[PDB]
Parts: C-alpha cells; structure tokens; sequence
C-alpha cells in the first residue's frame, strides 16, 4: 500500500488511488515516470501543495506533497481532478487550482506526483 | 475577389461574449473564444500563450489579457505580461511588463480585475508568496505591488467606489484596499473575521452586488460582507439549505461558482446532492436561486452539469458553462429559461464574460 | 452552405474554414493577416457546369481557428507542383506564420 | 520519498518509436512522443512548438527536431531552429539557427532528413522559393542554401554515398546533390523525365532501397530510380494493378505511404477502392504487399485506415499510423502479422519513426 513501485501499474495509474486524492493534473507515472520521479527531461518543483489522504489497506492517514514536473508540456495523460481535503487559495498550500510549478526556471506544467511525507 | 484583413467584429459589442479556453490538454495554446449569445455566432479570438487570463475594459473599448511567455517556451527567459488589444479589430496594441510572479492558475474572475473608474487592473501574484499587483493602463505601467495582502487571495473589486477592492485572508476576514489616483495604496483596513477557515471554508467567488457581497461554503452557508461604509461589516452564516436539502446531503460545488442579479436580489448557485469531502468542485446537479432578502430559495432548475457562470444585468441574463458547452438562460423572472445552448465554444473553460454594455 | 467541406469552392482546402472562424469566404477573421500567397484549386461549380480557379489564401498571425477543419484535395498535387499543394503552410511568408484559416477566393474560370 | 529528476528514459533504445504529433487543433504545442512498441507504454516527450519535425540522429544518441519559435508566438521576431536533444535523458542540448524560411508543412519523412553519414542534416526550405538547407552537425552551424534544387521538392538520402541525396522535380525528373565535406555543394546530376507530372504524378514518399527508390503515383503505378552509379537511371511505368483491381479502380492513397522491406525486396503500399481525381489522401482500405522484383502483389491485408508507415530492416517491423493510434506489424513472412495497436499514441500524427538500431 506504500511502495506504489511493488504495486500494480493499473492501480497507480488510476486517479482512484488513495495517496491521489488532491491531484489537479497529470499523473507523472502515466507521462514516463513513476509517482516519486519525474518523467525524462521534466524538472521537480521545489513547492507543492499537500494532501492528507486515507490509506485503505492499512487504516492509516498520509500526508501527501503533490509536486509537478515542469518544463514540458502538457503530458496529456492520466487527467485527475480529485480534491480531498483541499482548500481555496487563502489556504495557499492545501490549493490545487494553481501551477505548482510557478516557481520554477520554467514553469510550463507537464505532470504531478504524489509524495509520500508521512503519517498525518 | 480579393481577400482582405483590417475587419472589425461582425457582431454589435452588446450581442459579445468571452470564453476563456485554458486549453488545458495544450495550455500553451489558451485562447479567449469570442460569441454572439443571441445565435451563437463564432466572432473571433484572442491567443493568450500559456494559462492566459482576460478580462474586458469597463468602457467596452479594450480586451485586456494576462499572459507568461518564455523565450523558447519551455526553456529561456519568462515575461509575465499584460496585453491590450482593441476590442472591435481583435488586435494587439500594447504590452505592459509584469514581474515574473502573475498568478498561474484556472480562471477564476478574481485572479485578473480592475477598479470600478477602470484606470487599473488589479491582478493576483503567487512566488507562491501572494500579493496584489496594480497596473495603471493610462501609462502601460506596473506601479504597485500590495504587500499587505500577503496570506490572501482574489480580487472583489467594490463597484461603489473607483479604485478600492477586497481580498480574502487567512485569518477569514477581508482586507480592503483603496488605491489613489497614481495607483498606489492609499488607504487599507481588515474586516472582523468573516468565516471559520477550518470549520466553513467560503469558495471565493463573489456574488457582487454594488455595495455588499454574498459568499458561499463549503458546506452550504452564506457570508456576507457590506461595503456601503468604509470600514467592511461581516455576518453569517445562513444556510442555503432547508431541512429536506439537509437530508440529502445537498452542497454548492463549482468553480466560478454563484452570481447576483442586482435588480431583484436573487443570487444563483449551483448546487448538488450526496455532498462529502472532496465535492467541492462537483458539476451542478441543480442550480438554485436565492432570495438574499429573505433567506430562502425561490425556485430550483436543472444545472446542466455547469460549473461556471456569468450574469448580465441590462439584459437579465445568465450564462453557464460546464467546460465546453455555454448555455443562455433569460433570468427576467424567478425562474430561468433556457434560451439556447452553444456547443463546443471551448475545450477547457471554466470562465465566460459578456461585453460590458454598462460604461 | 459556405461552412461546408462539400461546398464546391473548398475543394482543395486543407485547414479551417474561416467563414466559421469569424470571417468569410474572402475576408480573414479581425485580426488575422492575409497571405500573399497561396496554393490554388480548379473547383466544378454544378451549377453552371465550368471549373473557377480558386485562390486558397490563408489568414495568419493568430493561433488555430479549430472549427470546420477540411482536408479536400481536388486536383491537388504534390509539393514539385508548389503552388498546387495544400500540405504546406501558405502562411510560410507571412511577417507572423503562425496558421488561423484557410480562405476560398474566386479568381475566375479555369 | 523524495521527487527527483535527471532521469532517463526507462525502455531501451531498440524497444523505442518517435511519434510526431502535429497537433494541428493546436499547431503551436506540436510535440514527439516517445512509446514503447512492445507493450505500447508511454515514455517521455520532446517539445517542438510550432509545427515541429523530427528524426534521430544515425548513431541513434541524439534527437534532432526542427520548429519555429517567435518572440510573442503570434507576434515579433521568427527563429526557425534545429535543436539537438539527448536521446536517453529527453533534454535540449544545442540550438542551430536557420534562415527563417524552414518548410511548415504536415510530416512527410523527406522535408527533415540527414546524410547517411550523418554529418548533414538536410532539410526543405521555402520561402516560397523552394531551396535545400544544409545544416553541419559537427559545427552546429548552418552551412548555405542548395540554390540548384528550386522549382523541387523534399529530400531522399542515397544510402550508398556518404553525403548525396536527391529530390523530385517540378519537370518530372530527379535532381542529385552531392556534398563536400564542408557540406557546399560539390557536384550535381539531373535524371530524364521519369514521370509525366501532368499525366502520371508521383507520391513523394520513396520506398528507399539501398541503391534505388520506387514511388508510387496517383493512379497506382510504379516508378524506379536507380543511383548504384553516378549518373541516376530512371524507368516505369509499371502498374500495381491486375484487371480486377482495375475493375474496382484501386489506386494508393496516404501520406508517409509506402515502405521497402530491402532485404526481400517487397514494397508496403496503402491502396483503396474507387479511386478517382481527389482520394490521394484517402486511408488505407488495405496493405498491399508487392514483390519489386517480380512486380506482383504479394499480399493484401486489412489497412486499419492507416496513413502513414515506417519500416524497420533490423527487426523486420512494420508501423503504421491513421493519424491517432500506431499499428505494430511483423513482416518477416509476405504476410504482415499484426501483433497489437497503441491507441491514442497521438491526437493528429501523419509520421512515426523507430529510434534507430545498427543501420551501418
């Protein structure tokens, strides 16, 4: 349930995946990379919004860094709009409606990954 | 025959709306889309590069456009940009230098304003630190940048004044800033707090009236901040929901997500069942329409799967969108009535506009 | 229909057509550029039974118009035929190349 | 877990196929995809902006794309460019300028080409005046324009010389370029008539063999180039088609159209009923197989409404393209076997390439 790279490849490529729950974009293991490394020639960006999602295997909740790749454009696959937990933009770092990319070299958005923090 | 360039838009301004396509698939490629409401008519675009933002000027004379260019796209020197083109040509006639921070982000109305007298534009910044940024469009000029309003977020301008707007903060109160005749602050001042930013979090859409503004929550509550002094005075909630509503789990969702028909008071939201966690940004189920005077619905109608809208005053319309499809209702009486739907105006647009009319 | 691929002037358009755009059949929509120059068709009129050169003028300097895309290649040849081929852009020239709409300009009989 | 870059690509070169998507609904966000043919994944992108074109280098390291840039997209100043990119880390190394009249056109393999020795990147200019560029990869520079080749069009390697190429004719005939090493022109040839223009004219996508090209015409038959000597020898007509197919008026129809299998000598061509003045374009009802040498068809099989194809000698594959999803084929027998399709691998794609294997 924590290790998506032991996991089933149709499963974390679904936006119904549990650590997935406030992605706006997307998913960077759809796009040539996987859910913690960005796809070739795409740059992580240092700022993300954050999640708290619930893992339903193990009972426990996550918070979750949703960092972009950034510097190509648009990947165009795996679309996700799911919003657990997440809050307009005067709750800046629980929003998804903004390019987490925005401070980055170049900030064209290419896809979001979901990185596990720890427990919530 | 000989083709010919130099054409104005075919369609009478007042007849024009503005569909923003983020385009999101290719969001290097946003464009604004241009249509006639009455026969939907495609008029023209404007390209906006990546995750453009428009707006119309008050006077109706100008499109103003919020753009980010890079010297190789993905790769080379950033430029933030205003851009003013002319309205009835479609052309591009100026662009006004941004620091490199204008907000990135889905069309929100409050992300890219100006004040009521229209001499500036009133634009959102995120570094991701946020503040304010203020161009004065007599001079092509950024000339302010409103530090004050770091740890908030969108601009609602106040049309009973000619340069003041608010802002939402993170304490839930409202900071209000008046600018002065050059475009810097003038004079600020922070609400009482409005809403519990934990406990009943508003969507920052305004549904404007022309001394107050209504909001609504998350979980189907109504905020309220009068701005007919100087000082803003908050209140709420209201509930939106009656017992029945309650039962059914029944909750706003949407983007640009409510509006004010100033004449009558009414304030349309849209609105779906078996709200949880999460359902914020739902399709419309229903829209329904609110008597603000009396704290009560009127009337209910289908939501076409809408997400944003838009409200005419002279005409007494509202337009909705549910990313592709606009649909025009006639909102005369209580009820709305669909008029007519146009199809595929965008790919990916949470945000359409009419032409002001009102100078 | 005008906003028709079948109307018989668009026989050899490769784009979009910007009397849906906009414009018209021989005006760009405000804002875009003509073309000087053009690829050209020999288009049937079934109403009087002749053949019209038609000029394919491109309008310019705007992105993708997007709506009422035509591929017809009546009497369209290959790019060793330059100015009977529609797989190239006839905004190549323009002081801003990027493609909005192709354009159906009645020259005269073929 | 920490989010890295500096990845790069996760398949091995050999497993790798360039799809160049146009995206003509949104022409300025043009861009390369990068699948895996065996099992159809998604491995990465290169940008190319307006109209891009691409092609990987020989040696297979590099990418090379070929775009238009302007200072405001829709306004300011042009920058027509080839740029170089890493093959495994999909990252932008080097920009060449070129004068600002690179062909914009959909993605016919011959407008975007290289020497076979790979030291020239050969390109098709026009401005409308149609001229070859000449880009030295070595230097990274932009050499001079092959003035000799107005009034022609697009560029077929000869696979049997170092730095020559040829391109068809406005008079119906082949030109040869042959380069120095400075990449100026050294010498040059032009061919007989090989086709009517008015009465027979040619698709422009080469079925290259090592020594000769056959291509197709609009009314479904043969023409040869022969180049294993200095002089080009030109022949044809010979027709596709027997009587029944005449009956039916099959005639090709595509884009990237055709392809040669050299060590057998069979020639893939997309082929549809009912052909007539204006189905050139037309997707492929079938795939016709035929035998170069014997000048017989030896196959037809479904067409899948493809376009566009490519060929691969080293592994004996077959792609083909309908604009949307690729089709991988096993043509090691007369009969293509269809192994499985990638759906969706573009939105508006007329062109998809294999990242080259060996090819010395």
């Amino acid at each position: 349930s924590l290790n998506p790279d032991l996991a089933n490849e149709d499963e974390v490529n679904s936006c119904d995946y549990w650590r997935h729950c406030a992605v706006d974009g997307f998913l960077c293991s759809c796009c040539g990379g996987t859910t913690t490394t960005c796809p070739p020639g795409s740059t992580p960006s240092p700022i993300s919004w954050i999640g708290t999602c619930h893992n339903p295997h193990d009972g426990k909740d996550y918070l979750i860094s949703y960092h972009d790749c950034c510097g190509k454009t648009a990947c165009g696959r795996c679309q996700c709009n799911t919003q657990t937990r997440e809050r307009p933009g005067y709750e800046f770092f629980l929003h998804n409606d903004v390019n987490w990319c925005m401070a980055n070299e170049n900030s064209t958005f290419h896809c979001t990954t979901s990185v596990l923090v720890g427990l919530a | 025959e000989v083709l010919t360039g130099g054409h104005s838009v075919s369609a009478p301004q007042e007849n024009r709306i503005y569909v923003m396509d983020s385009v999101f698939m290719h969001l290097t490629e946003s464009r604004v889309h241009v249509y006639d409401y009455t026969n939907g008519k495609f008029l023209g675009m404007v390209p906006t590069a990546f995750n453009g933002h428009v707006q119309v000027s008050n006077d109706g004379k100008k499109i103003y456009t919020m753009t980010t260019y890079h010297e190789r796209i993905t790769r080379g020197k950033r430029s933030d940009v205003v851009e003013v083109w002319d309205a009835d040509k479609l052309t591009f006639e100026k662009e006004i230098s941004l620091p490199p921070k204008r907000v990135q982000g889905l069309n929100y109305d409050g992300l890219f304003r100006q004040t009521t007298d229209g001499k500036f534009i009133v634009l959102q910044n995120a570094s991701p630190a946020t503040s304010i940024g203020i161009v004065d469009v007599a001079k092509g000029d950024y000339v302010e940048d409103v530090t004050a309003a770091a740890g908030c977020w969108s601009v609602i301008p106040q049309p009973n004044r000619p340069r003041s707007f608010m802002t939402i903060c993170g304490d839930g109160g409202l900071l209000t800033i008046n600018l002065g005749e050059d475009g810097k602050v003038a004079s600020q001042s922070r609400s009482k707090q409005m809403f519990s930013v934990k406990d009943d979090p508003i969507f920052i859409a305004p549904a404007l009236d022309k001394d107050k503004a209504h909001f609504v929550s998350y979980y189907g509550n109504v905020y309220s901040a009068d701005f007919s002094g100087d000082e803003v005075k908050v209140d709420g909630p209201w509930s939106l929901l009656n017992d029945e509503d309650k039962a059914k789990n029944w909750v706003p969702g949407g983007y640009n997500l409510v509006g004010l028909h100033r004449a009558s008071g009414r304030m349309y939201v849209f609105m779906h069942p078996d709200g949880k966690e999460g359902t914020h940004k739902f399709p419309a189920a229903e829209i329904w329409v609110m008597d603000t005077k009396t704290k009560q619905r009127v009337a209910r109608i289908p939501g076409r799967d809408a997400l944003s809208m838009t409200i005419d005053q002279q005409r007494n319309l509202m337009l909705t969108l549910d990313g592709g499809n606009v649909n025009v209702y006639d909102i005369s009486q209580p009820e709305p009535k669909l008029l007519r739907t146009i199809e595929g105006a965008a790919e990916a647009s949470l945000q359409v506009q009419f032409h002001p009319v009102g100078g």
